[PDB]
């Protein structure tokens, strides 16, 4: 009898993004989990035109 | 060995044997333990919990 009972609606994975981020810091990366978070650079996407 | 064992007969080798003379298998009575609770989970299902297991 399985006990996984998993909705269509819910997001499993947008969840463990945010919870990430909230246990820890998310900047430093870990090979393991493969979990490099994706960013862009700061001043290529507000270009700052001096 | 006859007289010890062979059951009383008024004929040798009956067509048919009654009931009472055949050795009848008897176990003993079959004790279930049922596993969910018929109202319980009636009353958990209408309320919106989701079971499983």
């Amino acid at each position: 009898l399985n006990a996984v009972v998993d909705l269509q609606d819910r997001n499993t994975e947008l969840s463990y993004q945010l919870l990430l981020d909230s246990l820890g810091d998310r900047t430093r990366y870990f090979s393991m989990w493969n979990s490099a978070v994706d960013s862009y650079d700061p001043d290529v996407r507000i270009i700052e035109n001096h | 060995q006859a007289a010890v064992t062979s059951t009383p007969r008024a004929k040798l080798n009956p067509r048919n044997w009654p009931s009472t003379l055949v050795y009848q298998e008897i176990p003993g009575p079959t004790t279930v333990l049922l596993p969910r609770d018929a109202l319980a989970e009636v009353r958990m299902t209408n309320s919106g919990v989701q079971l499983a297991g």
